């Protein structure tokens, strides 16, 4: 009941454990919004939130950290995600973004255009996506699990995300993939987080906590986004701003976590355990260089 | 020779009735913070609200160049603290007034350097 208080709700461990059909998703509280405080927008509000809660986990937070934001535009042409992010984390994290659409962000770099025409030379110790098509809204039509971005995040993560990162990457019930969620399985940790000001919305974070780079667990993803539809179809959550109000312990804390560079062969037991609590980053530490691929196209006759 | 006056084009279209521009991005904060005027994160006082920089810069906002020679953005990348009177239009309240180099706050909206 004190959930209203929270930033949100995460899924509970037991709803992961089930193995439920699909259902269509039909929330209670569709429609109900809450009362932003005045002059607020809803993806503020929201970012502020997925951040209040990633603060509640063991991320790890180093020197000079990397973190890349996808679907970081908005119809507005500006980028209020990345503004929340840039004011969570510690001054002078690296923060790339990127969107299909032209837009204007406090992100140190910017990148327009489909995300699979996005590439880096380096790894990321988080990465946020807020990826989405409307189109997916069609209840006409069978739900399955969906390509597209989701295939392009789900390699970025396998090849790009530094061992003891982490990640959030939006779902809703259609827009959804079911590799991504057998990838969950990959980091020490991961949950289902809907935040309590779009509560009403069948959206949620989906955060892996602690990236491992092999299975600690397997996980089915289609019966897992059954499972994740069977939560919300039966555990209304009351839409909430109350978290907005008590920002004074919103900045991500600078743990200064280590960087180590290592091969494969020496990711032992005890390096994994490291991992796992968040005490560790492995990747190179180099310059950070991002690069947009362009199609190029002479149209003349 | 010629170069496009965005500035003076903005103050001209407030000036004849036009709605400020809109969706700045304005932070949640715990509004006790130093109430300088441009930070690395937001400072807004009781009487101020914090924005993204980039939302707030006509340059940024209109896709023009900046001023600078170098062409680079004072807000970008930063927190703009405006007065709460003033957060219906951040745009032109950045463009209309200038930072005390000195104590960091606005001229005539912080700044008390000139009366010690
Ligand atoms: N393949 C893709 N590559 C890059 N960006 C993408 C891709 N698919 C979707 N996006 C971006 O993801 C964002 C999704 O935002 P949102 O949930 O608000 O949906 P929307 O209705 O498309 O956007 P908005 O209403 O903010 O303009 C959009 O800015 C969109 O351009
Ligand atoms: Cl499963
Ligand atoms: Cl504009
Ligand atoms: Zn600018
Ligand atoms: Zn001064």
């Amino acid at each position: 009941s004190s959930q209203a208080w929270q930033p949100g709700v995460a899924m509970p461990n037991l709803y992961k454990m089930q193995r439920m059909l699909l259902e269509k998703c039909d929330l209670q509280n569709y429609g109900d919004s809450a009362t932003l405080p005045k002059g607020i927008m809803m993806n503020v509000a929201k970012y502020t939130q997925l951040c209040q809660y990633l603060n509640t986990l063991t991320l790890a937070v180093p020197y000079n950290m990397r973190v890349i934001h996808f679907g970081a535009g908005s119809d507005k042409g500006v980028a209020p995600g990345t503004a929340v992010l840039r004011q969570w984390l510690p001054t002078g994290t690296l923060l790339v973004d990127s969107d299909l659409n032209d837009f204007v962000s406090d992100a140190d770099s910017t990148l327009i255009g489909d995300c699979a025409t996005v590439h880096t030379a380096n790894k990321w110790d988080l990465i946020i996506s807020d990826m989405y098509d409307p189109k997916t809204k069609n209840v006409t039509k069978e739900n399955d699990s969906k390509e597209g971005f989701f295939t392009y995040i789900c390699g970025f993560i396998q090849q790009k995300l530094a061992l003891g990162g982490s990640v959030a990457i939006k779902i809703t019930e259609h827009s959804w993939n079911a590799d991504l969620y057998k990838l969950m399985g990959h980091f020490a940790w991961w949950t289902a987080f809907v935040t309590n000001v779009n509560a009403s919305s069948s959206e949620a974070f989906l955060i892996g906590c602690n990236y491992l780079g092999k299975p600690r667990e397997q996980i089915d993803g289609y019966v897992m986004h059954a499972n994740y539809i069977f939560w919300r179809n039966t555990n209304p959550i009351q839409l909430s701003s109350y978290s907005l109000f008590d920002m004074s312990k919103f900045p991500l804390k600078l743990r200064g976590t280590a960087v180590m560079s290592l091969k494969e062969g020496q990711i032992n037991d005890m390096i994994l355990s490291l991992l796992s609590k968040g005490r560790l980053i492995i990747r190179e530490n180099n310059r950070v260089v991002i690069s947009s691929d362009v199609l190029v196209n002479n149209e003349n006759l | 020779a010629f170069a496009v006056d965005a500035a003076k084009a903005y103050k001209d279209y407030l000036a004849s009735g036009g709605q400020p521009i809109t969706n700045c991005v304005k932070m949640l904060c715990t509004h006790t913070g130093t109430g300088q005027a441009i930070t690395v994160t937001p400072e807004a006082n009781m009487d101020q609200e914090s924005f993204g920089g980039a939302s707030c810069c006509l340059y940024c906002r209109c896709h023009i160049d900046h001023p600078n020679p170098k062409g680079f953005c004072d807000l970008k990348g930063k927190y703009v603290q405006i007065p709460t009177t003033c957060a219906n239009d951040p745009v032109g309240f950045t463009l209309k007034n200038t930072v005390c180099t000195v104590c960091g706050m606005w001229k005539g909206y912080g700044c008390s350097c000139d009366q010690l």
